[PDB]
This record gives structure tokens, sequence and C-alpha cells, in this order.
């Protein structure tokens, strides 16, 4: 009414927040969209010039798009401007499409750049061959091509509205879901189970194995470098053969220059009988991954070592390294007896048999690991090659604890915008969740500057 | 009244 008055009879759609939090929320963003525009830009932009970068650079362009399309808009019709919405249907379709489509896309990468790896650390015989810039390629567009399929239900779930109490205004004019309340809460699930709860998953439960695989290497390391021994000149092993390194079996040819001429089909050089400290290293790295290999391949095996934790796992290979798979599982109810985790039972049964008698001092060093479930028969290990391990964890703990701090309370707040009948809603609620909505977006936001520091610490 | 801002 009146054709005069421009702020007519709006009354219901108004929000109470505070221009004092209006300022500081503003503030607060301007601060994060500096950061994360610099810090997604320069990673983006250095990236062009091992294919675990595609991802990190995936991931660095769906949090620059995020600051750049869904962050100004919301600025002023979702945080100072509630009431009209100013682009139309068009762009109140849209919007709502690209933020639920980018949101995919970062979610989507965070559990792809983990799951690349746990295929890179936990698993070097499946990837090292099969993983190729077109596989990595083309992996990547898929995460993008999915995460724009799940946001449609967007196009249709929202719409502009008029909702102004005379029958035509333009103040009244909001971007708000066009459906009914069922069809808002299966959308809103939808998309909060797929983002929040599969990475979420995916996330924390990759990175837990990651720990533990990096923390057995880190144990493996020294029990065998002080058990098997490491020699960087060609040694004759106790049966008569030819190894080199950490029990590095070359071969059992008894010809010296044809063991001469293996030495190098992996190492890479002439070397004359002779490698290097780093050298060795990887080719225990190698051997270590073929005992695992056995042990998972193995049900006699595989069920004991998933019930031991990293250090016992540790003494498993130990074990698995000087026998082989077949003499390891010869053990029988020894291996039950680790099973049960019954230690002392089990470190007296393993004392009576062949293998402790034919090497005293190393069995006894295994069996204390066994006991303890620490490797103080080793004595403290080298610190430098330790500190590197804690490091490791604390990063894969950030990339869960910094997925969930930023993303939990946003999918929360638009649960409770859904679930929350229209008989339960009062006035505080109104209030309070209008408030919530600038904590839980800034917090939203904050991972868009947050990644390009975690994981380009990776 | 329930929110419009999602």
């Amino acid at each position: 009414t009146s054709e005069s008055d421009t702020a007519g009879p709006n009354s219901d759609l108004d929000v109470n927040t505070d221009i004092y939090s209006k300022v500081l929320v503003t503030a607060i963003y301007l601060a994060l969209f500096v950061v994360g525009t610099v810090g997604n830009s320069v990673t983006l932009f250095t990236l062009a010039r091992s294919t675990v970068h595609y991802h990190l650079g995936s991931l660095a362009l769906s949090d620059l798009l995020i600051l750049l399309l869904a962050m100004p808009v919301e600025l002023y019709n979702f945080i100072w401007v509630h009431h009209p919405w100013a682009f139309g249907d068009a762009g109140c379709r849209g919007y709502y499409f690209l933020r639920d489509a980018c949101t995919y896309a970062t979610a989507l990468n965070v559990a792809s750049l983990s799951v690349e790896r746990y295929l890179a650390i936990c698993h070097p015989f499946k990837a090292k061959t099969l993983m190729s810039r077109s596989r990595t390629k083309k992996f990547i567009s898929a995460i993008w091509l999915a995460s724009a399929l799940l946001a449609i239900p967007m196009l249709f779930t929202m719409g502009l509205q008029n909702r102004s109490a005379d029958g035509t205004h333009p103040g009244g004019l909001v971007c708000t879901p066009i459906v009914d309340t069922a069809t808002v809460k299966v959308v809103i699930q939808v998309n909060t189970f797929m983002s929040f709860l599969f990475p979420m998953l995916v996330i924390s439960i990759l990175n837990t194995v990651i720990a533990n695989k990096l923390t057995v290497m880190v144990n493996i390391f020294e029990m065998l470098r002080i058990d098997e021994g490491l020699r960087l000149k060609i040694y004759k092993d106790t049966e008569g053969y030819y190894t080199i390194g950490i029990g590095h079996l070359l071969t059992k040819s008894p010809s010296l220059n044809a063991a001469k001429s293996e030495l190098d089909k992996a190492i890479g050089r002439n070397t004359n009988g002779v490698i290097t400290k780093d050298e060795a290293e990887k080719l225990f790295n190698q051997d270590v991954d073929a005992a695992v290999r056995g042990i998972l391949r193995n049900a006699k095996l595989k069920p004991v070592y998933d019930s031991l934790d990293a250090v016992r796992r540790a003494a498993l290979i130990n074990m698995v390294f000087q026998m082989g798979e077949t003499g390891v599982a010869g053990f029988t109810n020894s291996l039950r007896m680790l099973n049960n985790k019954r230690w002392d039972e089990a470190a007296v049964n393993l004392a009576k048999s062949r293998w402790y008698n034919q090497t005293p001092n190393r069995a006894k060093r295994v069996i204390t690991t066994f006991r303890t479930g620490t490797w103080d028969a080793y004595g403290s290990g080298s610190p430098g090659r330790v500190q590197a391990l804690r490091h490791g964890v604390l990063v894969l703990r950030a990339v869960v604890i910094a997925f969930v701090v930023c993303w939990l309370p946003y999918h929360v707040r638009r649960l409770m915008f859904c679930y929350i009948s229209d008989e339960q809603w009062t006035t505080f609620l109104f209030d309070f969740y209008h408030y919530f909505y600038m904590l839980t977006n800034a917090l939203a936001y904050a991972s868009s500057a947050i990644n390009p520091i975690l994981y380009n610490l990776v | 009244r329930r929110p419009y801002i999602l």
C-alpha cells in the first residue's frame, strides 16, 4: 500500500542482529578473505610450472571460488540487508547451486587428498606402478563433475518468493526454499551426509591408519637395523648367500659378479660392490612392505597383525623378515597367544622354539618387545627420525580437527533450519539462529584460509 | 516464525 512507502509491511522478515556484530563479522570476513585469497592463489599460481599436487591444486581452487562467489553475496543479503533478495530468481537458484557445488568440491578434495596419501604411505606396491598422470587427471575431473550433480537439487529447492504482508511489494522478495518442509528436510540431509559425514569418516579413518603405518616404519627401522645389521659392502649370509644392507638377499647364485650384477638393477649405478646408507634404506623400505604384503594376504598372520599395536607389529615384521611368511606362520600356538593379548604366555612358548636357540640374543629382544609393547630392548632410538614421526601425526590430526571445527557448525545450522517445526520456533530461537548464522559461516570460510596452510605442510 | 535464510 501507499506506493509512497518503501519499507512497507515487511516486519515479519526483519532480523534483530546488532550493527556491532555486523561490523565484527565483516571485519572477520575481510581478514579471512584477504588471507584465503593470497594463500589459495600462491598455492594455485606456483603450481603451474609425484602427482600429489594435482589434488592440492584442485583443493586450492575450490577454496578460492568459495571466497570469491559465495562470500560477497552472503555479506550483503545474509549479514547486513537480510531482505529483499537483490539478485532475482535466477540469482537465487544460481547462488545456492554454486555455493553447494563448491562446498562439495572442497570436502571431496579433502577426502581425496587423504586417499592418495593413504595409497602412498600404507600401500607402496599398489601405487608406485598403477597411478599415472592420466588416472590422477580424470580422477579430479570426476570430483568436480560429481560435486556439480549433487548440487542439482538446489536449483529446485531454492527460489524467489514474496512474503510481504501486502499482496505485492518489492521489499518482501526473499531467496528461500520454495518447497515444503519435508522436501527441504530430505535435500539438507543428503547434502549434510554426503559432504560432512562421508569425508569425516573417510578422513579420520584413513588418517588414523596412516599414523599407525608411519609409527610401524619408525619402529621396524631400528629393530631390524640393530638385529639384522647395516653393512654398506657385500657380505656373506649365514646360510652362505650374498646379502647387503639390512639383510637384502641378493642371490643364491655363488657367482660374485652375478651378485654385483643384480646389486644395481635396483640401485641404478655401477657401484662395484658398495652402496650408500640412503640406498640401503630404500632397499629396506621395499623389503618391509613385501613382508607386510605377505602378512596381509595370509589368513593365519593378518588377524594377529591387526590386533597388535604399532610397536608389536614391527616385532612381527621383524620375525617375518628373518624367517619368511611360512616360517613365522609355522608358529601357530604363539600367534593365537599373541591374538589373545597374552604376552607373558606367548613370550615363554617362543623361548622354546628353534628360532630362539639359533639367535638367542636377537630372539629375546623380539620377545621382550612382545612383552612390553615398547622397543626398550633396542634403546631409546634416533631422536631425529622419531620426531618427524610425531610431526606427521599432529598434521593428520590437524586435518581431521580443522574439517570438523570448520564445517560441523555450518551443517548443524542448516539442520536447525528444517528440523525445528513451526510450533517450536520461539522469538529467542529466531534471533539466536541469525547470530548463530554469523559464527558457523565464519568458521566455514576459515577452512578456505586454513587449508592452504595445513595441506602445504604435507 | 521460521527463518527464511538458508
